RNA sequence: AAGGUAAGUAU
RNA sequence: ACUCUGGUUUCUCUUCAGAUCGCAUAAAUCUUUCGCCUUUUACUAAAGAUUUCCGUGGAGAGGAACAACUCUGAGUC
């Protein structure tokens, strides 16, 4: 445990940079200053219970906003079925894993306002009271289980283990007892205080989200670009306020230069005109280079062990097909063009040493296949 | 049916007849009001703004950096499609809707004839060189 | 480059989903800048002209068209919605939203394949068909 | 002594009169209100220009006579093109089209020409594979850039003393130049296994990485 | 959290 | 020993962050690797870069409240 704590802490140490350099907009200020709400003094207690009221309303909107009976969350908030709930109407009520969390943290602070509350109205002493606020706020993976609600949480969940775990040892080193009487919630109540901060603005996103109204592409995405550019351009050009059939056969002659580099066959459109034909150059060089760096990409991205679809393998395959023809192609040409790399009298030399070997072998060659042959 | 005026004084969801795909709660949406919305709208912008302007800044320098190493698409032929219009009307009126260097080969050849002939004169220093018939 | 048919007014894609006889109307909701959606629009334009006889596909525009998008639950990118003989049918493959296929197909003869199983759904007169592939996993491996 | 002898002696001196043309987005008013505000206007350069920087022409993206391979080879005019045709150039990178308007006023007697036949396109680097086809003679390219300044530079026929060529693919390549001595005119490939090549076998077929010239 | 609504038929 | 010297509590408002903004410490997104791997919610765990988020300081401004008590240095004292 603390091996564990001090990594978190030395986590924490690592990564400490402020660019921070607010306008020091003080937003509680300003909902204070909002004629939408007022100010007043009264005991925590009775805040504690306006809260716990305000986010059972708020559960309860959330659940029933649909018009929806299946779930019911009750005041211990506890959601829970009114019935057995069919297959069809549990897949209408249904609710987002940020939902669970809210749930959550809302059942955690009415558990500690109600513990406060049965504290004030006598009950168990305040001994107990430390005690139990110590094990809630360090039992919460426990109490609520977290885990599936967010898994990150966990780790506070852990480490709060983890500092009770230095906690209870430190309370009971000598005379105390080795029992459950330990009293110093504080330690966890700070991280527990901290995750809480972290989280809120995730909830708060998501209520406003509520509140209003509105509640595999990089190359694909490249390619619609290029396509969309080049025919936006052409519109621009060819005067669609005359002319308007012939631009979207303009879109097959993309088509047909796009293959055309692809066969690496030759393309000459004498009808199209010159600066079309320029254009058209422009863009097919620039996709064929987008096309080759993608193409290649995606083969090392696949060679070297990234997980792969079926679809983008065969995908990756054909480029990768064509783009070797290609290449094999001109190989050729320069081989051609260049003529053999066999040095002169160096290849005969090769010949002369074979030669030379057979002939120290002294083996009869093999003639042409015979009429008569054994088997 | 494309480039037809909608009849108005009628609901399309309702006329159409269509029931309400519930996927899941809590997936939709499902004057005082205004004047509610308006204000917390003011106070959610009062709240955005203590970060706005250096964010925006540091965007802005982002986005001006990441310009010059690769600019927009139709960037890269601007000066194409500014010499686009110089392309004559009976140009693409009439676009058809279907869809120096000597020979280099000649030193290849003369090093495939010269490696030819050296063979063939090694050729007569093998015995048993044998044909056929 | 997005050069399907669209609708420019939600009436519009309401009766042009109405006059429909014997063919699938394949209305993908969502926007065509969006690079996913602009993928989904070249995959169904590809599947256009082998399929025409039966599949008409026609785009619409969630901002020119908001009424829909409260009425189908139109709140994710790439949506497709089979409304197919004045019946809005029911494509199960491996998804909890057996009613929407929200993104753009890796392949277009998976798509063809959907679409002609969703015609033959329709026409047998059942509202449910279920896919032959499962896309309850990706096949990442 | 600010001029330096290794600076001096392939210095050169370029008067491009640089035009800030109007970009292409501004239509035929916004030219004319800049016109009238001399946006475009040529103001001399005087471009230090060291070693003259020719650039080929636009690869074959599809080959026509020979699917195998096309080869562009660019005459030796397009580096003498420089007088009008870089005068010419209307582009540039930025917003604004500019006008280059290129003209070198004073050719040093050393001319270093660099093809740049490496350029970045939007993913990767390619190299253009153009034959250089720059035949190993007497230019003119000094009196086509400045006709008065022939009398000045009485020597204008200037013999490509050493060219280098690179070789390979762009990411695993390598050199081999060949250099020929100055009145001896060996003209011997500078490669240590092939150290004596004098006829050019092909040398403006492959493209040479950078040429350099003595005025004589 | 989920990846687990059979559809059909008129009320 | 003589003349001028002149508040601190506060409330907000607008800026700038140097300063371990904070002798405390979260979360979100994106990016590269690691366990990855069964699709997203997610993860595991580190790095990198942002953002929100709890807070704070400097500086300036405007009212209230102690504004009349001066504190204090200067004024050869
Ligand atoms: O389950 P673990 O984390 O291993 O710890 C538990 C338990 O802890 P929880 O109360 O958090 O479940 C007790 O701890 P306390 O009751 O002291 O809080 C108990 O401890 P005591 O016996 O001291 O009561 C005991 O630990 P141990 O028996 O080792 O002292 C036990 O651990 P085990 O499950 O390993 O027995």
């Amino acid at each position: 445990s603390y091996q564990k704590l001090l990594k978190y802490y030395v986590l924490n140490a690592l990564k400490h940079r402020p660019p921070k350099a607010q306008k020091k907009r003080y937003l509680f200020r300003s909902f204070k200053a909002t004629k939408f709400f007022q100010s007043t003094k009264l005991d925590w207690v009775e805040v504690g219970l306006q809260v716990c009221r305000q986010g059972y309303n708020m559960l309860n909107l959330l659940i029933h906003r649909k018009n929806l009976n299946y779930l019911h969350l009750d005041y211990n908030f506890n959601l829970k079925p009114v019935k057995t709930l069919t297959t069809k109407e549990r897949k209408k009520s249904r609710f987002g894993n940020a939902f669970h969390l809210c749930r959550e943290v809302l059942r955690l602070t009415k558990l500690v306002v109600d513990s406060h509350v049965q504290y004030r109205l006598g009950n168990v002493d305040a001994f107990q009271l430390a005690d139990g606020l110590q094990y809630i706020f360090a039992h919460v993976g426990q109490l609520t289980g977290m885990y599936r609600y967010k898994y990150k949480l966990m780790r506070q969940i852990r480490m709060c283990k983890d500092l009770k775990h230095l906690i209870y040892y430190r309370f009971n080193t000598g005379p105390v007892g080795k029992g459950p009487g330990c009293g110093f919630w504080a330690a966890g109540w700070r991280v527990w205080l901290f995750f809480m901060r972290g989280i809120t603005p995730l909830l708060e996103r998501w209520l406003g989200n509520l509140l209003a109204r509105q509640f595999q592409r990089v190359e694909s995405h490249f390619d619609l670009e290029l396509r969309a550019a080049v025919m936006h351009d052409i519109l621009d050009m060819m005067p669609e306020g005359i002319k308007q059939n012939k631009a979207r056969t303009i879109l097959q002659h993309l088509s047909e230069a796009w293959r055309c580099w692809k066969a690496n066959i030759p393309w000459k459109v004498p009808g199209l005109p010159t600066p079309i034909e320029n254009m058209i150059l422009r863009y097919v060089k620039a996709k064929a280079d987008w096309w080759t760096n993608t193409a290649h990409y995606n083969r090392e991205r696949i060679r070297r062990g990234a997980t792969v679809d079926k679809t983008v393998c065969k995908k990756n395959l054909g480029r990768l097909t064509r783009l070797y023809l290609k290449a094999e192609q001109e190989r050729q040409h320069n081989y051609l063009k260049d003529g053999p790399y066999i040095t002169a009298e160096e290849a005969v030399a090769v010949y002369t040493t074979t030669v030379h070997w057979l002939e120290s072998r002294r083996f009869s060659p093999i003639p042409f296949p015979p009429l008569s042959y054994k088997h | 049916f494309l480039g037809m005026p909608a009849p108005l004084g009628y609901v399309p969801g309702l006329g159409r007849g269509a029931t309400g795909f519930t996927t899941r709660s809590d997936i939709g949406p499902a004057k005082d009001d205004e004047e509610a919305d308006a204000i917390y709208a003011a106070l959610d912008k009062r709240m955005d703004e203590r970060r706005k302007e250096r964010r925006e800044q540091r965007e802005k320098e982002e986005i001006e950096k990441y310009r010059m190493e690769r600019p927009k698409i139709q960037q890269q032929f601007s000066d194409l499609k500014r010499k686009l219009a110089e392309v004559t009307e009976e140009e693409w009126l009439s676009i058809p809707e279907v869809g120096g260097e000597l020979d280099m080969r000649k030193i290849g050849q003369a090093r495939n004839t010269l490696m030819d002939m050296r063979l063939s004169q090694v050729s007569d220093s093998v015995s048993g060189q044998t044909v056929v018939d | 480059s997005y050069m399907l048919p669209h609708l420019h007014n939600g009436w519009q894609v309401d009766q042009a989903i109405l006059s429909e006889e014997d063919r699938v109307v394949v209305i993908r909701f969502g926007h065509d800048w969006d690079p996913t959606c602009m993928k989904m629009d070249e995959v169904l334009y590809s599947i256009a002209e082998k399929v025409k006889n039966f599949a008409v596909i026609y785009l619409v525009d969630i901002t020119e068209v908001p009424d829909f998008n409260k009425m189908y639950e139109l709140y994710d990118p790439c949506t497709v919605m089979f409304f197919f003989r004045n019946k809005h049918i029911m494509i199960d493959l491996g998804t909890g939203n057996n009613n929407k296929i929200n993104w753009a197909m890796e392949d277009k003869q998976e798509m063809v394949d959907i679409i002609e199983t969703v015609y033959r759904g329709a026409r047998k007169g059942r509202g449910l068909v279920v896919s032959p592939k499962d896309y309850s996993t990706k096949y990442r491996y | 002594k600010k001029k330096t002898i290794v600076t001096d002696v392939f210095q050169g001196s370029m008067r491009i009169f640089t035009k800030k043309l109007p970009h292409p987005d501004l239509p035929a008013e916004e030219k004319e209100q800049l016109l009238h505000n001399d946006e475009y206007q040529e103001t001399m350069v005087e471009s230090t220009f060291m070693y003259l920087t020719l650039d080929l022409p636009t690869a074959p993206l599809y080959k026509d006579e020979k699917e195998q391979l096309i080869i562009p080879q660019v005459p030796l005019f397009n580096i003498l093109a420089k007088f009008n045709g870089i005068t010419e150039k209307e582009y540039k990178t930025y917003k604004e089209n500019f006008l280059k308007r290129f003209q070198l006023t004073k050719l040093p007697p050393y001319l270093i020409f660099c093809i740049k036949r490496f350029t970045k396109n939007n993913f990767f680097v390619e190299k253009n594979p153009t034959i250089v086809n720059f035949p190993i003679t007497n230019v003119d390219l000094r009196e086509y850039l400045s006709e008065e300044v022939q009398a000045v530079h009485k020597n204008t026929t200037y013999d490509l003393i050493a060219n280098i060529v690179h070789d390979g693919k762009p990411s695993e390549g390598s050199y081999r130049i060949h250099v020929l001595h100055h009145g001896t005119g060996k003209w011997y490939e500078l490669q240590d296994l092939q150290v004596t090549d004098i006829l050019p076998q092909m040398i403006t077929l492959s493209e040479a990485y950078i040429q350099i010239w003595k005025r004589r």
